[PDB]
């Protein structure tokens, strides 16, 4: 799930590392 | 107090003491062939493998290099499966193991090695509110809960568990439901439960139960730094970017791009209303919970910067146009969409997720009256050929109260004053 319009997934980024 | 040495390496504590001292003193370099020297004389010593796995994750930091750390991963799992490994290092060792999977965005093997933690260590409530997290972070939200439910079953007052509960909760919209385990998490002081998320949350949930106490738990928020303003209560933000909730053309520089837009107008109602009719899938209702009622869908061109192409062949025309700009194409913090909404329709006050974009609204189709929408303390309609700009960090609320569709075409933009590195380096949202 992604944050469009709002903050509703409990992160709203995909990290990778350095 | 941790026992980090089981009967044999305290036979070699001498060697091991000397090669932790290099690493402790930051002589990484020679730390890493010590610990080596040390795991080739004796494969069998958990806390030589575990001093390896520390100084590949040093190595790691200092040059930057996921592939480095990759190794540290699978040597912290070799620590685990060692004769007579101490508890502690046991513990140690699978902990940090998990917490840089999550850190390169292996979010499934970290679950993997947190059920596994969870399943040596039945007895660790906070393994078990770990493993809630690495479930949430896949989006497993029903696993998730039912982790916090068997927590706080044991652990009735744990902050941490309560927090993660009422996050859960309001997810599924148990709005009312929600609001004392978010709002009791908060006040717990609990390590983990000083989280914007938490305080958006609770004053949302109170604000549409009308519970008129919200507004001071945002003011909360802001006071712990979650959040730029009481009004402005987005979580991914670049401190000191110009907050106002509207915004005109001449202000964002953008003018060439609102220009397109309106001198364009029919062309890009046209090609929607075409997508509308021929009335496949390509329309998708909202999805975040943001309605009190109707209807409310929308068709998307871009996200995250990248192009959908199948949706542009609906469209073709309006997304050849709009490779002329950069500025909302390569917006990964935002999207490009259609958005058709029908009477009897009202959108809860909601904020967007970061502070990093302004959303252009082109009207297409505006009935006369019945159609409005607020951003903070001012409140505006749409004309079909002109464009809107305003912040949805800022909190906003749409109503059609209007006796046909409306149909607008919503262009997000890069805030103004981002530079162009931040622009490639941002994390897409
Ligand atoms: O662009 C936005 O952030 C937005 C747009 C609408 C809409 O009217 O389509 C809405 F109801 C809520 N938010
Ligand atoms: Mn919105």
């Amino acid at each position: 799930g992604k944050c469009k319009d709002g903050l509703g997934e409990y992160t709203c980024t995909s990290l990778e590392g350095f | 107090k941790p026992k980090l040495l089981n009967k044999f390496d305290k036979t070699i504590k001498a060697e091991l003491d000397a090669a932790e001292k290099l690493r402790k003193r930051g002589k990484i370099e020679e730390a890493v062939n010590a610990f080596k020297e040390l795991v080739r004389k004796y494969p069998q010593s958990p806390r030589a493998r575990y001093g390896k796995a520390q100084c590949e994750d040093d190595l790691a930091e200092k040059r930057r290099s996921n592939e480095v750390l990759r190794g540290a991963i699978e040597t912290y799992q070799e620590v685990a499966s060692l004769p007579d490994v101490p508890a502690d290092l046991l513990k140690l060792s699978l902990k940090r193991r998990s917490d840089r999977q999550q850190f390169l965005g292996h979010m499934r093997g970290s679950l993997l090695t947190l059920q596994r933690l969870v399943q040596l260590f039945p007895n660790d409530t906070s393994l078990k509110n770990d493993l809630g997290v690495g479930y949430l972070l896949i989006g497993d939200n029903d696993n998730a809960k039912k982790v916090y439910e068997e927590v706080l079953s044991v652990t009735p007052n744990d902050g941490f568990a309560k927090v993660h509960y009422g996050f859960i909760l309001k997810a599924q919209n148990k709005i009312a439901e929600s609001i004392p385990y978010l709002k009791e998490g908060i006040e717990s002081g609990d390590p983990g439960t000083d989280d914007g998320r938490f305080y958006f949350h609770l004053g949302d949930a109170m604000q549409r139960v009308g519970n008129k106490e919200a507004y001071k738990w945002y003011e909360l928020g802001h006071k712990r730094g979650h959040f730029a303003s009481v009004w402005q209560r987005s979580l991914y933000n670049v401190n000191g970017l110009k907050a106002q909730p509207w915004w005109t053309p001449k202000e964002t520089g953008y003018t060439e791009l609102v220009k397109s837009l309106e001198r364009n107008w029919k062309l890009i109602r046209d090609e929607g209303l075409a997508v509308m009719d021929k009335a496949k899938g390509l329309f998708l209702p909202e999805d975040e919970n943001l309605r009190e009622k109707g209807d409310w869908s929308q068709f998307t061109l871009w996200q995250q910067g990248r192009r959908n192409e199948n949706a542009c062949k609906g469209a073709p025309k309006t997304c050849t146009l709009l490779e002329k700009f950069p500025e909302t194409t390569g917006c990964r913090r935002g999207q490009i969409k259609y958005s058709i909404m029908h009477p009897g329709t009202h959108v809860w006050p909601h904020t967007g997720p970061t502070n990093c974009r302004l959303r252009m609204h082109l009207g297409l189709v505006i009935p006369k009256e019945g159609c409005k929408i607020r951003c903070a303390n001012e409140t505006k309609t749409w004309e079909e050929g002109k464009v809107l700009i305003f912040d949805d960090s800022f909190e906003h609320e749409v109503w059609q109260d209007a006796s046909s569709f409306r149909l607008i075409f919503i262009v997000d933009v890069w805030h103004p004053e981002l530079t162009p590195q931040q622009r490639r380096s941002l994390p897409a949202i």
